[PDB]
């Protein structure tokens, strides 16, 4: 009775995963673009730091 | 007749030119000796650069190899400096001639001691370990560099007092002060040979059941011996002492030892720097890294 | 009754594939043409940490961007000071095999686990002044692959028996369990708000688990090989997974499908560690060909290369302010890359 | 030298930790690692019971006259992704049972314990990490194989084999089939046949690990 | 954590005395060790320091050449051989443990003390106010001043604030002017510029009566504050 | 009679310097002969 129970559990899991609200790709891509453009000036890896401000140098 | 007239001893002139031997063979030995040293330096400088540019390999093996290459380089430079001496400086003793002879002898003793260091490291690896790697490195560096200083200084002091003539390398009948540094080295090489002999046992005992093909076992033992010989300094032991009286033997002596001595650094440099897999791997990796940096 | 169950499951997976094909109005690579390229990223090694005699397996940065933990095969858990290369702590370990290590956000506790199946949590601030064992967590039947601190009280752990577990360090028992995988779960990456977490396993599928509720919400299957490392995006909407097929993929949570696939024709080597930058424009991937690559996350083109290690890169970490990137590899060196102008 | 007093004391503490790590590495360096990778029905429990006299990795410390062996037992891993940890071992102790050719697997598929052992040994030999490492093979349960071989001919286990049902002949054939699998000249399979009650196993292991260490030294020096 | 001093008494001038400090309940060998002397009517005065592992030894200028500090790590004991004892040596001697690493709290435990009774370049620490009469519930602000700036290039300012309660051991209050010591309630606070520092009490209670010391830890030899007593 | 392999270079140098000194002395004797 373990195989039928595991089958029922996987059916319930696919039921849970199917009934979700999915946002379109364009809107979330725009949101990621906005976040990466807004936070682009505070990134030391993306924009290099002068040696006086840089603590490692 | 005058006794000393225009620097010729005497009116019939007495000249040593009658009691003279074949001269052209020495000159051809000189040409082979210069060519051996020049090609040796041309390989050793490249090995010196390829054992400093590559930081991936830092084990004690490559450190002793790099120090041996360094000692070969410095004794070849001293050899080139020492060669430009004429009969005038050989007759009238000068400071710089004796100084360059002393330094050259120091680098010779240092080279044979670093060969001893190499043999000791190889024995400590193959047979058994007596101490930690840090004390190995300290003891090896100490034997290679600090130990030649008292022997060379004591030899220089004894030579200065007892026999202050002919730029400290003239052999007179009855000289015994030149055995101060030669004496240990002749022992040292023998010790190396004993070490080498032990290696010749350890390989063969391993090569018994390894491969059933007898011919491959003999060829592999020969191939291992012919590459352990130049590194341990057993080449000098190949034709150690030849009586001067014999002529043909003497010519063979001069040409054979002139060929072995001059190209020894060349063999060590080429085979150990290039034929070793690790150095080729490191070079190939750094070439891939350079190509990857250039392409992007 | 297995036949109608398998048919219903195939119908549900067809419905999910249809929904994912319907939601895919446009791709990400098309709309990033207007965006300017990042260009060359020249990074050089600032510090080099050499206190390990064996291969390093993992590392973790502190919240103050000052200290870092590193675990090694010889049985040492060394806590370094990255600026002046001073060893702040060195913890001798019971089991030599330690495959993961984590540093508390408060900075008091350090956990470590491995093949001994026990998660050992050590305390760094005591009246005696000597680090000692504080907690031992033993409730798994597989090897512990990763662990991360939600807080001082609770630690999320991932094991090799296809399970994840939320542990309470005070009581010493499993609060809730996460059993949805079929392969060995290799790595996890917490969200910044500690609400959800993602988990990649050896079934070539990542799951989105909820901490409080304890049930799987989303499943992402786009890899052809085992997933080795995972890194959650900072804003709380995407994540990225690295696999052995020389691909790392950026997945979206709200779109419920993959966004972008970072791959290269000359690279045929596995990915051991992934991490994002502070803004999330640079994707750092530790490949198996002895060097790391800096990918542009919006343009999908190889921006830079970090080539300083002799053996394969095992672990990679970025500070919270994003000042420098520490890389550990199997040649027993921690190298701190940083970029200047 | 432009440092405060606390920074200097921290550097001295770091030097103390460096010396302690150096001493711990010097103590650790003189130990030999052995991997006991085997099947469930292999009879490796008999092997550890002979070497000596818990879900985690079992660790066994047994010392000979001059060398200290440290054996590691793992136990239920389908694909064994943790194998990369055991790259630094000098030898793998791989044990297979001779009595297992009769008994089929629990699944009842057309596979034999010997065939599964051959597949596992082929996966070990073909593994990228284990190309340097050598294998020490122990053929356990000689008595049961010797008894069973009279009743049952060795035809079901090896169809290609066409030989008489002789204990020595068949044992040599099984040893040849196990030695056939490797295609690397670097590693050498050290085969030895064991039993339930034996005391020479420690000697066999000491001789084999000695041979492997000498061969590794010679290969490192470039001679072998 | 227990430190017990012994070897005190009443001596004649010129005599020798071997002092002992018995440590228990902690890792003695990982901690550097300090001798600090307090005169009966004067403030605390540093004597000596030995590092963990005995590699590094520091003495005071006046104390140099007459006192020998040593430590026995397997027996967990600190020794101080004293020779040529003058009249100024009559003091309460304290044994102190201290560990130095990033984030640590040095000078976090003070011994019980033993009684001995005999029959320029240095940074000067100045507390111009010797005493302040206080009432419970108010907010106090005591100041300290150094002759040298205590801001170092790494950003730390090596200033420690101590409390010596009457008839009890000294107690650490503020370490490095930005960190609260373990076990100290959060009503205390420190705030200062490069040369002028201020310890601020909010809602002073009964147990806050005692002497406050400031201390520079910028460079050796250590020099202490003159001490500020709180009157009721 | 002792001609060691390690002392080859000094033996060659002494032989060549002796030959050079014999040639120089013979040319100097021919100059003395033309003087006579």
């Amino acid at each position: 009775t373990a195989s039928i129970a595991q089958a029922r559990k996987l059916v319930e899991q696919l039921k849970m995963e199917a009934n979700i609200d999915r946002i379109k790709v364009s809107k979330a891509a725009a949101d990621l673009m906005a976040y990466c453009e807004a936070h682009a000036k505070e990134d030391p890896l993306l924009t290099p730091v002068p040696a006086s401000e840089n603590p490692f140098r | 007749c005058p006794e000393y007239f225009n620097g010729v001893k005497y009116c019939e002139p007495i000249l040593d030119d009658k009691q003279r031997k074949y001269d052209l063979h020495y000159r051809i030995a000189l040409v082979v000796n210069y060519l051996g040293h020049c090609v040796s330096v041309a390989a050793l400088v490249a090995a010196f650069l390829l054992f400093l540019a590559l930081r991936s390999i830092r084990c004690l093996r490559n450190v002793i190899h790099w120090n041996l290459i360094t000692t070969f380089i410095l004794r070849n430079v001293m050899w080139f400096l020492l060669q430009l001496v004429d009969h005038e400086v050989h007759e009238s003793n000068e400071v710089w001639c004796r100084c360059i002879t002393t330094i050259f002898n120091y680098f010779v003793v240092t080279n044979f001691f670093w060969m001893f260091v190499e043999g000791c490291y190889l024995h400590t690896a193959i047979v058994m370990t007596y101490s930690t790697e840090r004390l190995r490195k300290c003891l090896f560096l100490f034997i290679g560099w600090c130990i030649p200083f008292p022997i060379i200084v004591a030899w220089a002091i004894g030579k200065l007092y007892y026999e202050n003539e002919q730029c400290w390398f003239g052999k007179e009948p009855g000289d015994l002060v030149d055995y101060i540094y030669q004496g240990p080295i002749i022992l040292v090489l023998l010790i190396n040979f004993v070490f080498l002999f032990n290696i010749v046992r350890i390989l063969m005992t391993k090569l018994r059941a390894s491969t059933t093909s007898e011919t491959i076992q003999y060829r592999k033992a020969v191939k291992a011996t012919l590459v352990l010989l130049p590194l341990l300094g057993i080449t000098y032991m190949l034709f150690f002492v030849n009586p001067g009286e014999d002529d043909l033997s003497q010519i063979m002596f001069i040409y054979f030892n002139s060929f072995l001595q001059s190209f020894q650094g060349f063999f060590v440099s080429v085979f150990y720097c290039f034929f070793n897999g690790e150095v080729r791997s490191a070079v190939r990796k750094r070439w891939h890294r350079w190509q990857d940096h250039h392409s992007l | 009754e297995l036949d109608q169950l398998r048919q219903e499951a195939e119908q549900l997976k067809n419905q999910i594939r249809d929904a994912r094909k319907a939601c895919a109005d446009a791709t990400l690579s098309q709309i990033t043409n207007n965006i300017d390229p990042v260009g060359r990223i020249q990074m050089r090694t600032r510090r080099t940490l050499r206190g390990h005699l064996a291969k390093i397996y993992a590392m973790h940065w502190g919240t103050d961007s000052r200290l870092l933990v590193s675990a090694s095969q010889d049985g040492k858990l060394i806590i370094w000071d990255s600026y002046t290369t001073n060893k702040v702590h060195a913890i001798p370990l019971r089991s030599s095999w330690v495959m993961t290590c984590a540093y508390a956000p408060s900075g008091n506790y350090v956990a470590c686990g491995g093949l001994d199946n026990i998660c050992s949590i050590y305390n760094l601030k005591t009246r005696e002044g000597n680090v000692r064992v504080s907690r031992e967590l033993a409730g798994h039947t597989g090897y512990l692959s990763c662990c991360r601190f939600l807080d001082d009280n609770q630690i999320v752990t991932s094991s090799g028996d296809t399970t994840c577990a939320l542990w309470d360090i005070e009581t010493g028992q499993q609060t809730t369990t996460f059993t949805g995988h079929t392969g060995d779960v290799m790595s996890l990456s917490l969200a910044p708000d500690t609400r959800l977490f993602v988990s990649g396993a050896c079934d070539a599928s990542a799951k989105l688990w909820d901490v409080r509720e304890g049930m799987c919400r989303q499943t992402f299957t786009g890899h052809e090989s085992d997933i080795n490392a995972i890194c959650f995006f900072p804003n709380g909407n995407a994540f990225a997974t690295g696999s052995d097929d020389a691909t790392c993929r950026l997945f979206d949570l709200r779109a419920d499908q993959e966004l972008m696939t970072y791959s290269h024709d000359n690279i045929i080597c596995g990915i051991t560690s992934v991490s994002f930058s502070k803004s999330g424009r640079l994707l750092l991937a530790g490949y198996d060909d002895f060097n790391c690559n800096v990918w542009d996350a919006l343009k999908a083109d190889r921006a830079g290369v970090l080539a300083g290690h002799d053996n394969r890169v095992s672990c990679l970490g970025v500070t919270d302010d994003g000042m420098a990137v520490a890389t550990g590899s199997w040649d027993s060196f921690l190298k701190i890359w940083n970029g200047s102008s | 030298c432009t440092l405060s007093a606390e920074d200097k004391a921290a550097v001295e503490r770091s030097k103390m930790i460096d010396r302690n790590l150096r001493e711990d590495g010097e103590k650790a360096a003189k130990d030999v690692k052995l991997l006991l990778l085997g099947a469930g029905e292999s009879g490796k429990s008999t092997i550890v019971k002979q070497m000596k006299i818990t879900t985690g990795i079992v660790e066994t410390h047994f010392t000979f006259k001059n060398l200290h062996f440290r054996l590691f037992d793992v136990g239920r891993d389908e694909r064994r992704k943790w194998i990369h940890c055991f790259e630094d071992v000098t030898a793998i102790i791989f044990c297979v049972a001779l009595s297992g050719y009769d008994q089929v697997l629990h699944e009842d598929e057309t596979t034999n314990r010997m065939q599964e052992s051959l597949n596992l040994f082929k996966s070990i030999c073909n593994n990228k990490f284990f190309i340097d490492t050598s294998i020490i093979l122990f053929l356990n349960k000689k008595d049961l194989f010797g008894e069973k071989i009279k009743k049952s001919p060795l035809t079901i286990c090896f169809p290609e084999y066409t030989g008489p049902n002789t204990y020595e002949d068949a044992a040599a054939y099984i040893q040849a089939q196990f030695e056939s699998k490797n295609r690397s000249p670097n590693k050498e399979i050290y085969c030895h046949m064991t039993c339930s009650t034996d005391t020479n196993n420690i000697q066999v292991v000491f001789d084999a690990v000695t041979d492997i260490i000498i061969a590794n030294n010679l290969r490192g020096c470039g001679l072998y | 954590v227990q430190l017990v001093e012994s070897g005190g008494g009443l001596v004649q001038p010129g005599g020798s005395r071997k002092l002992s400090c018995s440590a228990s309940g902690f890792a003695f060998s990982s901690f550097g060790m300090h001798w600090v002397r307090q005169a009966p009517e004067k403030g605390l005065e540093w004597v000596a320091y030995i590092s963990s592992g005995s590699g590094t030894i520091y003495y005071a200028d006046t104390v140099k050449g007459r006192f020998t500090i040593s430590r026995d790590d397997p027996k967990n004991t600190l020794f101080l051989q004293m020779t040529s004892l003058r009249s100024e040596d009559t003091a309460m001697y304290y044994c102190v443990r201290s560990i130095y690493y990033y984030g640590s709290s040095p000078f976090d435990f003070w011994g019980q003390g033993t009684t001995l009774t005999v029959s320029s370049a240095d940074i000067v620490m100045t507390q111009a106010t010797s005493s302040v009469p206080v009432t419970p519930g108010e907010s106090v602000s005591i100041s300290c001043r150094s002759s040298k700036s205590l801001l170092h290039s790494n950003g730390n300012t090596y200033l420690y604030w101590f409390l010596q309660r009457p008839g009890q051991s000294p107690q650490l209050l503020i370490y490095r002017m930005s960190n609260l010591a373990s076990g100290v309630p959060d009503r205390f606070s420190g705030s200062g510029s490069g040369t002028a520092f201020t310890l601020t009490i909010s809602r002073l209670e009964a147990e806050d009566v005692g002497v406050y010391y400031c201390m520079q830890h910028l460079e050796y030899p250590l020099t202490f504050g003159a001490g500020t007593k709180l009157e009721l | 009679n002792p001609s060691l392999s390690i002392d080859l270079t000094f033996h060659l140098l002494r032989t060549l310097l002796e030959l050079a000194r014999t040639q120089s002395q013979r040319e100097r004797a021919e100059q003395n002969r033309i003087i006579f």
